[PDB]
Parts: structure tokens; C-alpha cells; sequence
RNA sequence: CUGUGCG
């Protein structure tokens, strides 16, 4: 339990979410943010895969 | 009985000064035996002593014969009509100049200021009367707060006062004379006087009637269970009537698609449909004349030197032939232009049959030649000069006079590079053969379609700064047009060379008013014409790089979106188009539209918004350019907030919030003051006419009918039929229900919520002198102007009593944060905690908090509270009663405009409400001069009581919601806007039952409407973003709001001393770095400020601004530290040795041999010697002779700049922006620097005297830091110009030592230099020795211990004596200014990437 | 009883 269960990049997704180092993202957001760089644009660390 | 009389006669005989008129009054005083006459003659003696002291201190002749102004005018032979009869204290005649003196003594500050302002008013009336007869008068007023004088000693005068008081112990004087009123006035004039209840309380039955109005129907003594039962039943009834439909819902669930479709359909009748970015760039680059000028693809100097020289000597009036002098100047400039054009140079200051002469005015060649021929012909008619010797002689005469006028002030005319060979023997002939035959310059008011444009409309890509450069040049041209003198073609002209050409901004009207400018070019004639307001084009004057950089930052926030990369260039183009549109067309409507965009995007990322949000966002647009801005905003939101983005919503929300806060780039001033004043009066009056209490001409002695109307409206204000009525609640209607007011007061009572001028008598309306007469003014804001109710000093004191009472009440509680910074910080922390957990946050604003509130509402909520521990509260009640019966002076401009419109309508159209009001009043004879009404809480005059009411009401409403639902609601208010933080239960309720949650929010809205807490349509119920006090929080972080701070920095340029301006800009940039702004943009802001100062030809000093900072000097560095870093960058060798010696000194001082006791004395000797003395005392190698002669030109060395003795003893004594810059450039160009002989001179004279020396070098580092290295051989040798120079190493040592005392010892260490979406909320780690309790701390003790004389004049162990010693003698900075004038910044949210590129030091 | 200062 690290904060609320939302996609920090969407503010809309609450189901089927992946866990970052300190928050959550969505599957669509994970596939869309892995296209620019491996570093998380929120917590600045590599995204798990 | 006579013993005290005889003894005091002895004392006044022995201690009295020897005078001849005082001896006459004495012999007239000692002869009387009646004690009352002794009192009168003693006060007469004191008054005459005061009068003659004032007269000998002011050098005026004493008026003892009680001669009025008519007597003084008749004794000199000046016959005047019947004017005001005023007898002054003294008069002084110097030809046509009269100096008038009036003296008075007052014990109370309110009476003192009352007498001061009435004396000021009568003096101005006498001035206006004396100008009608053409006599110049100057006013002088002597208001003395004490009874001291310079003839009788202090203690004997006190004994005289005490014996006069002891003779008032008897009663024979009391029943013989001195009636109760006069006796009380005299006893108060002899006395030395927070409530002052010693007033003649004659409150009639009206007070008791109004008090009973606050009690009938209201219970205020209910049970903690009965109130909960009533609230539950009321919620049941409300929810029933809501589910049925009898009560309209106000909150709609946020559908982003529907919200965007509602925003795009705004102005559907005037905007066609969606527009692509390409069509927008096409229509934008050729939209308006100012925008057509930009993106146009448009491709020594003896005349300029002569023009500048003659512009310098045109103000000194070298000849009383204004027109003929201007003609001589035009002829000289023509000769200079011809001499320039024959050699090699082209036409530079020409436009075609029109040239730019002195006083930046266009003069036609034909008219110049005709007038010169007429002048020379008329001079030749009298008698030989062959039509050329006379002109040569007169030119030699005027040039000699001008050179002599520039020689005594030290201008050194050879500084202008005049090259005085243009005065040829064939000057007249050379002028008459001058034929340019160019294009005729015109203005062409009301121009035509863009197809009549000379150049190619639109070629500049919106990626280079050329458009911003042209905008900067044009804005500077307008601001310089603001300063034309216009003495006596007639059109004036400024010049702005952009590239390979020199455009000329022509304008016929003068002043800072809105006029019609015409951009002309010599090659194509008139280029553009536009009706512009010059005082609004400031924020782009030199920010060609600042604006490009803020655009680049805003774009880089969303650049790594991976779904805008196909539209990133279009988004950047749209952002720059919006910026250049709001900067090239600063209009209040564009500002309002961007604020409405802020509200829209705040309501876009939420769960529920107000149904009337789009009605508030849509504001009327005119001029077809504001529609272009709306289309740009719509396209930008369509690109950024498209349906298929769903990625990093935080970054896009921040970007659009900054696009909205771009409104601050438009100046917050009024376009026209009359229309905005009428609008403020409309905002003030419309609720009153809609409520039904608009009583005009209050008739200070209140009539029975006026009081009856007042109490009737007081009873009407308490009706507010709730949801239990037939029709239902009428939202947005002023008034508070008796039921909910009783519930609030009952729940507060039990432990459920918190758990000849002095006033002699006073009644229910006012203190027998005025029923709190206020004046209505408008306060400049970005979106819409605010109200201001300004009152006299007595009303100020009464409001201060009320506000102190209610501020104590609020401090006893722990919910409100308006003047409590600790509670604001707790609110920010709780908001971060509630947002980071995605709990529902209700950002509420309250529409019409001022006009709809009521002093009667506060009185009623006060009379029903118990306040278990009656005087004190009765005084508060009668003060609020006075506030109910309050007059507000309608502005004379508003009533004048309304009277003019009434005349125009009666002589010569859907009139408004206030217009109909004024007309109905004018048709019956009465003129509206004051509007006494009940429904007006002053905007600011009742801020503390309004905050307390908001606090208790929001506490009650949250208690009701929690008792009817089962969820706590934290609340934090600022008396206008608030935030409600919901717990986990309400958030889970919204997640599981949206209908019940929206019903709860509708109940909250209805309950707030049952008080005077109408929830504004700008309110937002969102579990992600939260707004409070213009602080936006996204996910526990904070929105940078970069554009707000950037615009606040580009705007705040005052006309004060340049170093104070630099301090202000440094504080603004410190706040900017603190919140969100990166370091490069702030370096560019500081460079922009330095360029603003350089344009004023100011000698930029190293102690102005550091424009090479690396986010290490803002987080944990004072302004002194930044200036020290700048000096270190200047001299990287000597500053190293100085830092070494200062490190050793700090080491030996903090925990070593006692050095502070004699360092205070060591800092008072000569700096050059003391440097080497200290370096040898510490053993470190002293600075070399070459690395010690570095100095900076301190213009304010002998006396500060006279922007029309240490400085720290002066900072504790506590127009427009473009006009401020104009005044700064004018003062820094005129005689601003003062000399040692108390003589003023220009800065040019100081540069000339510097060049009149073989020692100084003038070496600048990179941007004009301008530090000199005057050698030690001529250092203060024979009182040369070197007195203005101040050694740089000494000041650097002072600043470094003071900074080491302020923030740690790490500063002395040698500086070892070592995605735009990451931030680090760090703190200014510093073991300070200047604890924040230093408002009037021991600094004053040190000042009095070291500078006693300075402690007496202009005024009134701890490791602090050095802080006060390092600025009284080391006059470089204040070094203590962020504790008593400015305020420190903590919790720095700076970029983490820019922390790793910083410098470090041990 | 005033500034001439952007390439
Ligand atoms: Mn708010
Ligand atoms: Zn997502
Ligand atoms: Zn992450």
C-alpha cells in the first residue's frame, strides 16, 4: 500500500494497474511511457517490466 | 489657595527665557488674580511660546494681531474678492510668493490627523482661491504631538501642568464656568490619553430595537441533540425536494468531453468553428497593425550627436525665444544632417520632408526653411552681413551659451563628439539648397484592410526571437513616447532602429494617455497605424529572451508526453502566439479570458463542477483580437487536452494553468479609470437595489424614517425562507435564515463546533461626529478590480478595535488561516496529505463576499454567542451598529459621468440599473452623494470579523455534514475562499454512491446559502487537484505557476533608487526560484532588469544583481551572498585571499580569542590601511597593491540619489509601472547624484570627471558589471571625483563577514564549481544568528551605544553588534533588510537537476 | 523651470 490506487499519469484508471517503485500506473500508460525512455517521468527511475 | 499660585509665579519668573513680547504677555499675566483667568493666560503663554518657536524655526513673520488673509493682501495693495476668511499663524512675503504657517497641538492621533487633514483642505482651498488672482502660495502646517518648547525647561513645564491640574481639583471653577462639555474637552486636552468607554452613552430605543431584531425567532440555546435532529430532518426534506425536482441541482459531474464541447461552443455566434493551427498562424501574423508590423519580412552620426547635445541644452532655457530657439535647433540639426550625408553616411534621422529635431518631434523641411528665411529676412531688414553672417553669428552665440551651460555642470561638451565643423560660413545657403524630396509621413486614423500594408505580412517563423525583439523595440518606443514634454509638422516622433532600418513611431497627442501611434519607415512611408495605450506595453520592453525561455519551459513540461510529439511544434507555436497576442494587445478582456481559462481547467480535472461555471467563464469579447485569443486558447486546449492523450495529466494541467496565468503579463492597471470606476460602483450598488435598501443622503442626524427603514431591512435580511417553504430556497439571495443562524449559534454555544474635534457622545448611528463616512475606490487586480472602503482615522480606529476583537476570537479557535501563517502552513500540509491520498478536496470560492455580507449579520451572530469567561461586548455591538449605519461617498467622477449621461438623455437606450437609479434620483432634484445601506460589508474594513464568521459557519456546516453523513471535513478559510478536505469515508462514498455524494454537496451549497456564504461557480469538487490562496496542489506536490512569477518580475519596476529596485527584483526572483522557476529564466529576468537600468545610462555596480546564479544562492543564500558570488566572479584572485582571511577571522571569533569587542572600532578607520592591518594581525598574506585598488563607482556616496549618514536608521522608519520606468529614466538622466558641497550634477558629469583622470580603467566582466581599479596614488588626494568611488575589496570583506554571521561558515570556503519536471522541496539550512524576532531587537541598543547622535536625530552580549557595525560604516548594502522590510523564504521547491550543476564550498 | 538612453 503506497498511496492511492490510481494511474498517476491518467487520474482515471483504477483497475488493472501495475506498480512502480513508489506509485501505480496503467497498462496503457506503461506501454506509452516506455516509448520515450526507460526512466520514470514521475519518480525518475527505471520502469519495471 | 494662593500658595501654589505664588510658587508657580516664582518658577515662571525664574525659569523663563528673556524675550520682549513674552515679557509683555507676562506682565499681562501676573496682574490677574482670578484662577480661571490664570489658567487662560497660562495656556495663552504656552500657545505663544509654541507659535514663536515655530515662527523662528520656519523663518516666517509671526502673526500676533490675528490678521486674516484679506488683511495681509490689503496691507500690500492686492485687491481680492470675497474669499475664505482664514487667520494663519505666520506669513512670509517674497514678491509673488507667500509662505503661510498654521500651528496646532493635539494629544490623540485621531484628532491630530483630523486637524491635519482639515488644515490641509483649507490650505488647498486658499491656494485655489489665490491662483484665481495669480498669487503663488506655499503651505506649511506645524502639528506638534507634545507640549515641549525651547524657552521653558521640561520639568518646570510639567510642574506647571500638574499645578494647573491641581487647581482643577476645586469646584468653584466648575460651577462658575467650564460647562461639562468644555470642562471634559479641557481635561482631555491636558490629559495624556483600547476601548475608551468613557463616552456619553445616549443610545436611544433604536439600539434595543435592533438588538431585539437579532434575538426574536432565534433560539441560540438548543441542545447538542436537538440541533442534530433539526439538521437531520432538514437534510431529509432537502434531499426529498431535490430528488423530486423542487430544488434545482447546482453541481454537475465533470465530463471532460462535455466540458471541452461547452468551452469550444463559447461565442458560437461570433466565432465560426474549430480552426487549425496553420490557419491560426496565417490569420495571426496579419491580424492587427501591431501584429502586422511584426512578421513583416523587412530586409560618427553627426546628426545624432548634435540632436542629443541640443536635447541636453533645451531644458536649461538658454534664451527666452522658445519658438526661435527651437528654430535655431532645427537649423543646427539640418546642418549636421547635411554634413553627415555629404561625407559618407546615409540619411539616419530622416523620414522624407520631415526630420527628428530636438524634443523628439518631427519638423517639416519646407516649414523649417520658410520660417528660417522669414527670420533671417526680418533680421536683415534692420541694419553688411550677406544673408549668411547673421545666421553664423547667432549660431555661434547659441553654441557658446550651450557650451557654457554644459561647462559649469561638468558635461564636457566634447563628450558628445560634436565635431563642431558643421557651422560653415555658407550655412544659410547650405540649408536653403537642402532638398530630400521624400515620402510624406502621416498617421491615417481609421485605416483599412490588411491589403494596404507596405511589407509582406507574415514571414517570421514562431521559433526565433525576432518577433519578440520587434515587440520589445516597439514597446520601448511607446514607453518613451510617454515622456514627451510637448512645448509649444506638429507630430512628435520616437525612433527604434530594429535591423538595417530605423522605424519611427509618430504621435501627435502627448502624455501617458491612450493615443494613436503610427509606425513609419523612410523607405516606404507609413507602415502601420494603431490606437494604443502606451502605459500598458511595459512587460516586453527588454524581455526578448525571458519570454522565449518561459515559452520553452512551458513546452518542455509536456514535451516528453509521447502523445503530443506529433503536435509539439503546433503547441509551441500556439503558446508563443498567445504570449505575443497578450503582450502586443494588452486588454482587460484578454486578462479576464485567461483567468476564466484558469477556472475552467481547475474544474476540468475534477469530479463535480458548478452548473454556472461556463456562464462565468464566458466574458464579453470585442475588437476581434480577443476573439483571436479565444480561438488560440480553444485550439491549444484541443491539442493539449485532446481525447486521446491520457498521459501525464499533471504536466498538461500545469501547462494549461500557466497558459491561464499568462494573464499577469497584461498589466493589472485600468485601461480607462472612469469606466472601471463606474463598474466598481455597479458591483457595489446592484446588490443593494436588488435587496431594497438604498437610502441616499443619510442625513447624519438620523431621521426616524431612515431608522425605521433600517430596522425593516434588518428584519427582512433574516427571513431567508429555507427548503421548508413552498417555492423553496432562492439561491444567491442575500440574507440568513433564522433557523440556520439559531442552529449555528446553538452549536457554537455548546461544545460541538470547536469543543473641537473629539467625539463626546455617541448613539446607535455614530459618535456625534460622523456615522462612519467611507469612500469607495477601486483596487487594481488582474481579472477584475476589487473594492476599497477607505475611512478617516476615527473610523480606522473603530474598525481596528472590531478587527482586533474578532482576530483574538479567531486565534482562540484553530480553523481559520488569514493572518495566521502557522495555520496557513498547517493547511498546506493537510492539503498535500489529502491530495496525495486522492481524497476529495472541495476548493470553494464565495461569490460576492463583500457586497452580500452584512455588519448586521455579524452583530446578530455576536449577540447570540455566550463566550463564557457586559462591557467590551457592548462596545463591540455598538461599533457593529455604527457599521450598519455607514455612509459611502459615491466617487465624484462616477456621479459626474452619470449626471452627464442624464443630461445627454434628457436633451438628445436600455439603461442599466445604476443608470436608472441615478436618473430617478436626478429627476426629483436630489443628487446621490452617499449611499447608506445595511447590505454592505466593507471590502477589507471588516476582514477579521468576516473571517471569524466564515470560520464558525464553515465549522458548523462541516459538523452538520458529518452528523448527517458520517464523515469529518477539515476546513481552512481565508475569509473569501476556502478549502474543505474530506476524509476516507466521503471519498469512498463518492466512489460507491455518486448520487448521495452529490446530494450531500447540494445540501452543503444550500446550507451555505442559508448563511451569507453563496458558493461561487468557480468552486471545484475534485479528489486530485486542490486550490487554496492561489496555491495549487496536484499529487502532494505544488504547481510552479511559473508564468505568474515571471510576469510579476517583468512588471514590478518602480521609480525608486536603483539599488532598492535591485533588492525588490532580487526578492521577486528569490520567490520565483523558490516556487517553480528554473535558474536560467531567473538569470534572464535579472539580465532584463539590468538592461532596463542600462537604458537609463546607469553605472551598473557589482552590488546590484547576480545574473550568473546556479540555484545554490537562492535556496541557501541571501542577497548579500549573491552579490558576494558576483564579486568573486569579478576578482577571482583577491577575493580568494579575502575569503581566507575572513575564514581565519571567523574561526578566531566564534570559538577563539575575543575579537568582536574591538572589531566594531576597527571597522571605522580607513579601509585601505585596515585591510593590510587585519591581514597582518591574522598573519595571512595581505592583498597586493594591484589587487587592492579595485573599486566601484558609488553615486550615493555623499548623499543618496534625489529620486524625485547611514541608511539602516532610515529603513526602520515604517502613477503606473510604465510611468515608473519613465521617471527612473528621467531621474537617472537629470541631476540625481549629489556632491560634497551640497550641489547636484548629472551622471554624465561623473563619467566625464572619471575620464578626466589617467588612473581609472573601467573594465567590465561580461554583462556590464562595471568595476574600476582606480590606483592608490590618487586615492582621496585633493578631493577629486574619486570620492564617489568605494573600495571593492573592503565592501566584499564586509559582505562576506556579514553573510558568514548570517548563514554558517561554509560561505568562506573556496568555491569549487561542480527532464524539467523533478523538484526537491528542501529547506534553507542555516544556523542563523539573526533570530526572526528581530523587529525592534537589540539592534537599536547597539545603535544607541555606538551612534548616540544618530539615535537622537532621525530615530524615535549577543553576536549582533557586528551585523549593525558592518552596514553603518561599510555602506555597500543594508545587510539587514529581509527581517524588518522584506521577509525570508523557506521550503524551496527547486529543480533537482539544477542542484547537481551547482557550485560547492567548504 | 525634464529624459535623448535599444542597432
Ligand atoms: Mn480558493
Ligand atoms: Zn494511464
Ligand atoms: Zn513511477
Amino acid at each position: 500500500h503506497l498511496g492511492p490506487q490510481f494511474c498517476k499519469s491518467c487520474w482515471a484508471e483504477n483497475k488493472g494497474l501495475v506498480e512502480c517503485n513508489n506509485h501505480y500506473l496503467c497498462l496503457n500508460c506503461l506501454t506509452l511511457l516506455l516509448g520515450v525512455s526507460s526512466r520514470c517521468p514521475i519518480c525518475k527511475m527505471p520502469l519495471p517490466t | 489657595m494662593e500658595e501654589d499660585i505664588a510658587c508657580v509665579k516664582d518658577l515662571v519668573s525664574k525659569y523663563l527665557a528673556n524675550n520682549e513680547r513674552l515679557s509683555r504677555q507676562k506682565l499681562a499675566f501676573l496682574v490677574q488674580t482670578e484662577p480661571r483667568m490664570l489658567l487662560m493666560e497660562g495656556l495663552k503663554l504656552l500657545s505663544l511660546c509654541i507659535e514663536v518657536d515655530s515662527c523662528n524655526a520656519n523663518g516666517c513673520e509671526h502673526n500676533s494681531e490675528d490678521k486674516s488673509v484679506e488683511r495681509i493682501l490689503h496691507d500690500h495693495g492686492v485687491l481680492t474678492p470675497s474669499l475664505c476668511f482664514v487667520v494663519p499663524d505666520g506669513y512670509k512675503l517674497t514678491g509673488n510668493v507667500l509662505i503661510l504657517l498654521e500651528c496646532f497641538v493635539r494629544s490623540s492621533p485621531a484628532n491630530f490627523e483630523q486637524k491635519y487633514v482639515e488644515d490641509f483642505k483649507k490650505l488647498e482651498q486658499l491656494k485655489e482661491d489665490l491662483k484665481s488672482v495669480d498669487i503663488n502660495l506655499i503651505p506649511l502646517i506645524d502639528g506638534r504631538t507634545s507640549f515641549y518648547n525651547e524657552q521653558i525647561p521640561d520639568w518646570v513645564n510639567d510642574k506647571l501642568r500638574d499645578t494647573l491640574f491641581s487647581l482643577l481639583k476645586y469646584a468653584q471653577e466648575s460651577n462658575s464656568l467650564f460647562e461639562e462639555s468644555e470642562y471634559s474637552r479641557l481635561c482631555e486636552s491636558l490629559s495624556m490619553t483600547e476601548s475608551l468607554n468613557a463616552l456619553l452613552d445616549n443610545r436611544s430605543n433604536h439600539y434595543e430595537e435592533v438588538i431585539a431584531s437579532c434575538h426574536q425567532g432565534i433560539n441560540n440555546k438548543l441542545t447538542a441533540h436537538e440541533v442534530k435532529l433539526q439538521i437531520e430532518e432538514e437534510y431529509q426534506v432537502f434531499r426529498n425536494r431535490l430528488r423530486k425536482g423542487e430544488i434545482e441541482g447546482q453541481f454537475l459531474k465533470v465530463e471532460k468531453n462535455q466540458l471541452l464541447n461547452e468551452f469550444n461552443n463559447l461565442y458560437a455566434d461570433k466565432v465560426a468553428e474549430k480552426d487549425s493551427v496553420e490557419h491560426l498562424t496565417h490569420q495571426f501574423k496579419r491580424a492587427s497593425p501591431i501584429l502586422r508590423f511584426l512578421y513583416a519580412n523587412i530586409s560618427e552620426c553627426q546628426m545624432q550627436c548634435w540632436r542629443s547635445f541640443l536635447n541636453k541644452v533645451k531644458s536649461m532655457r538658454i534664451l527666452n525665444t522658445r519658438r526661435k530657439l527651437l528654430l535655431i535647433f532645427d537649423a543646427l540639426i539640418l546642418l549636421a544632417s547635411k554634413h553627415d550625408q555629404v561625407r559618407k553616411k546615409p540619411l539616419r534621422g530622416w523620414l522624407g520632408t520631415c526630420f527628428v529635431s530636438v524634443n523628439d518631434r518631427l519638423v517639416s523641411l519646407e516649414s523649417t526653411k520658410k520660417d528660417l528665411k522669414k527670420w533671417v529676412e526680418r533680421r536683415q531688414q534692420v541694419e553688411c552681413p550677406s544673408k549668411n553672417q547673421i545666421l553664423n553669428s547667432i549660431f555661434q552665440k547659441t553654441i557658446s551659451k550651450a557650451t557654457t551651460a554644459l561647462r559649469d555642470v561638468g558635461i564636457s561638451v566634447d563628450h558628445y563628439k560634436i565635431d563642431m565643423e558643421v557651422i560653415c560660413p555658407d550655412g544659410y545657403d547650405l540649408i536653403m539648397d537642402f532638398d530630400v524630396s521624400g515620402v510624406t509621413p502621416t498617421i491615417s486614423y481609421q485605416r483599412s484592410e490588411e491589403e494596404a500594408f507596405p511589407y509582406i505580412m507574415g514571414d517570421v517563423d514562431l521559433l526565433k526571437t525576432t518577433d519578440l525583439e520587434r515587440l520589445s523595440s516597439l514597446s520601448l518606443a511607446l514607453v518613451n513616447s510617454m515622456k514627451t514634454s510637448s512645448t509649444v509638422k506638429e507630430a512628435y516622433c520616437q525612433e527604434f532602429s530594429l535591423g538595417e532600418t530605423e522605424f519611427q513611431l509618430i504621435y501627435q497627442k502627448t502624455g501617458e494617455c491612450s493615443k494613436c501611434y503610427a509606425i513609419n519607415d523612410n523607405r516606404v512611408g507609413e507602415v502601420c497605424s494603431f490606437y494604443a495605450d502606451p502605459k500598458r506595453y511595459f512587460p516586453a520592453i527588454f524581455s526578448a529572451e525571458v519570454l522565449q525561455t518561459t515559452v520553452s519551459t512551458m513546452i518542455s513540461w509536456i514535451e516528453d508526453c509521447n502523445e503530443l510529439e506529433e503536435q509539439l511544434d503546433k503547441i509551441r507555436s500556439l503558446t508563443k502566439m498567445i504570449l505575443i497576442l497578450i503582450l502586443a494587445h494588452p486588454s482587460k478582456r484578454s486578462q479576464k479570458l485567461l483567468q476564466n481559462l484558469r477556472y475552467f481547467i481547475m474544474a476540468y480535472v475534477s469530479d463535480y463542477y458548478h452548473k454556472d461555471l461556463i456562464d462565468k467563464v464566458r466574458e464579453e469579447l470585442i475588437t476581434d483580437v480577443e476573439f483571436l485569443l479565444y480561438r488560440l486558447l480553444r485550439t491549444l486546449m484541443g491539442l493539449v487536452l485532446s481525447e486521446d492523450v491520457k498521459s501525464m495529466m499533471t504536466n498538461r494541467f500545469k501547462f494549461i494553468l500557466n497558459i491561464s496565468y499568462m494573464c499577469h503579463f497584461i498589466t493589472k492597471e485600468t485601461p480607462d479609470r472612469l469606466t472601471d470606476q463606474i463598474k466598481c460602483f455597479e458591483k457595489f450598488l446592484e446588490p443593494k437595489v436588488k435587496f431594497g435598501h438604498v437610502s441616499i443622503n443619510p442625513a447624519d442626524t438620523a431621521t426616524e424614517e431612515e431608522l425605521d427603514d433600517m430596522v425593516y431591512n434588518a428584519k427582512k435580511f433574516l427571513s431567508k425562507g429555507g427548503c421548508t417553504s413552498a417555492k423553496g430556497p432562492s439561491y444567491k439571495k442575500p440574507g440568513v435564515s433564522k433557523k440556520y443562524l439559531s442552529l449555528l449559534t446553538s452549536s457554537f454555544n455548546n461544545g460541538s463546533l470547536f469543543k473641537q474635534e473629539s467625539p463626546q457622545s455617541y448613539n446607535s448611528v455614530g459618535p456625534d461626529t460622523g456615522r462612519l463616512k467611507f469612500s469607495l475606490s477601486y483596487k487594481e487586480q488582474v481579472g477584475g478590480n476589487r473594492e476599497l472602503y477607505i475611512g478617516d482615522l476615527r473610523t480606522k480606529m473603530f474598525t481596528r478595535l472590531i478587527e482586533d476583537y474578532f482576530e483574538a476570537l479567531s486565534s482562540q479557535l484553530s480553523g481559520s488561516c488569514l493572518n495566521n501563517e502557522k495555520e496557513f502552513e498547517n493547511a498546506i500540509l493537510s492539503m498535500k496529505l489529502n491530495v496525495s491520498m486522492a481524497h476529495v478536496s472541495y476548493s470553494m470560492d464565495h461569490s460576492k463576499w463583500g457586497p452580500m455580507m452584512c455588519p448586521f449579520l455579524f452583530l446578530t451572530v455576536l449577540q447570540n454567542l455566550i463566550f463564557l469567561s457586559i462591557k467590551g461586548r457592548d462596545y463591540l455591538s455598538t461599533l457593529l451598529m455604527w457599521h450598519m449605519h455607514k455612509m459611502v461617498e459615491i466617487p465624484f467622477n462616477v456621479v459626474s459621468a452619470m449626471m452627464k449621461s442624464f443630461i445627454k438623455a434628457q436633451l438628445g437606450t436600455k439603461q442599466s440599473i445604476t443608470e436608472d437609479f441615478f436618473y430617478s434620483n436626478f429627476q426629483i432634484g436630489v443628487v446621490p452623494s452617499h449611499i447608506s445601506s445595511i447590505l454592505d460589508m466593507g471590502q477589507g474594513i471588516l476582514h477579521n470579523t468576516s473571517d471569524f464568521y466564515a470560520l464558525i459557519t464553515e465549522r458548523f456546516i462541516n459538523y452538520a455534514i458529518s452528523c448527517v453523513c458520517g464523515g469529518t471535513i477539515d476546513a481552512y478559510t481565508s475569509s473569501d475562499d476556502q478549502i474543505s478536505l474530506f476524509d476516507q469515508t466521503l471519498t469512498e462514498l463518492l466512489h460507491r454512491d455518486p448520487e448521495e455524494f452529490r446530494a450531500l454537496m447540494e445540501f452543503h451549497y444550500y446550507m451555505s446559502d442559508q448563511l451569507n456564504k453563496f458558493v461561487s461557480p468557480k468552486s471545484v469538487i475534485g479528489r486530485f487537484v486542490a486550490e487554496f490562496k492561489s496555491r495549487f496542489f496536484v499529487w502532494g506536490d505544488e504547481v510552479p505557476l511559473l508564468t505568474k512569477f515571471v510576469a510579476a518580475a517583468l512588471h514590478n519596476i518602480k521609480c525608486k533608487e536603483p539599488h532598492q529596485l535591485a533588492e525588490t527584483i532580487d526578492t521577486i526572483v528569490d520567490q520565483s526560484v523558490a516556487n517553480g522557476v528554473p535558474v536560467h529564466l531567473c538569470n534572464l529576468i535579472q539580465i532584463r532588469t539590468l538592461s532596463l537600468l542600462q537604458y537609463a545610462r546607469y553605472p551598473i555596480d557589482p552590488f546590484l544583481l547576480n545574473c550568473e546564479t546556479d540555484v545554490r544562492d537562492w535556496v541557501d543564500g541571501n542577497r548579500s551572498y549573491r552579490i558576494m558570488r558576483q564579486i568573486e566572479g569579478l576578482i577571482p584572485d583577491a577575493c580568494s585571499k579575502i575569503r581566507s582571511m575572513l575564514r581565519r577571522l571567523y574561526n578566531r571569533l566564534k570559538t577563539g580569542q575575543l575579537h568582536e569587542e574591538f572589531t566594531t572600532n576597527y571597522l571605522s578607520s580607513e579601509h585601505l590601511s585596515s585591510l593590510k592591518n587585519l591581514c597582518e594581525l591574522l598573519g595571512v598574506e595581505p592583498p597586493s597593491e594591484s589587487d587592492l585598488e579595485y573599486s566601484w563607482l558609488n553615486l550615493a556616496a555623499h548623499h543618496p540619489l534625489r529620486m524625485v549618514i547611514p541608511t539602516i536608521v532610515k529603513t526602520i522608519q515604517n502613477s503606473s509601472i510604465a510611468s515608473g520606468f519613465v521617471g527612473l529614466c528621467r531621474t537617472l538622466g537629470s541631476k540625481c547624484v549629489r556632491g560634497p558641497n551640497k550641489e547636484n550634477l548629472y551622471i554624465k558629469s561623473i563619467q566625464s570627471l572619471i575620464t578626466g583622470t589617467q588612473g581609472i580603467e573601467l573594465l567590465t566582466n561580461s554583462i556590464g558589471v562595471q568595476y574600476w581599479r582606480v590606483p592608490l596614488g590618487l586615492r582621496n588626494k585633493s578631493e577629486s571625483v574619486v570620492s564617489y568611488f568605494r573600495p571593492l575589496l573592503w565592501d566584499y570583506m564586509c559582505i562576506s563577514l556579514s553573510t558568514a554571521i548570517e548563514l554558517g561558515a561554509w560561505v568562506l570556503g573556496d568555491p569549487k564549481t561542480t527532464n524539467p519536471c523533478d523538484y526537491f522541496p528542501l529547506k534553507p539550512t542555516a544556523s542563523k544568528l539573526l533570530e526572526d524576532r528581530v523587529g525592534l531587537n537589540h539592534i537599536i541598543h547597539s545603535l544607541r551605544r555606538l551612534y548616540p547622535s544618530v539615535f537622537e536625530k532621525h530615530i524615535l552580549i549577543k553576536f549582533l553588534d557586528l551585523c549593525v557595525a558592518l552596514d553603518v560604516n561599510c555602506e555597500a548594502l543594508s545587510l539587514v533588510s529581509h527581517i524588518v522590510k522584506w521577509k525570508r523564504e523557506e521550503h524551496y521547491i527547486v529543480l533537482s537537476s539544477e542542484l547537481r550543476f551547482s557550485h560547492t564550498r567548504t
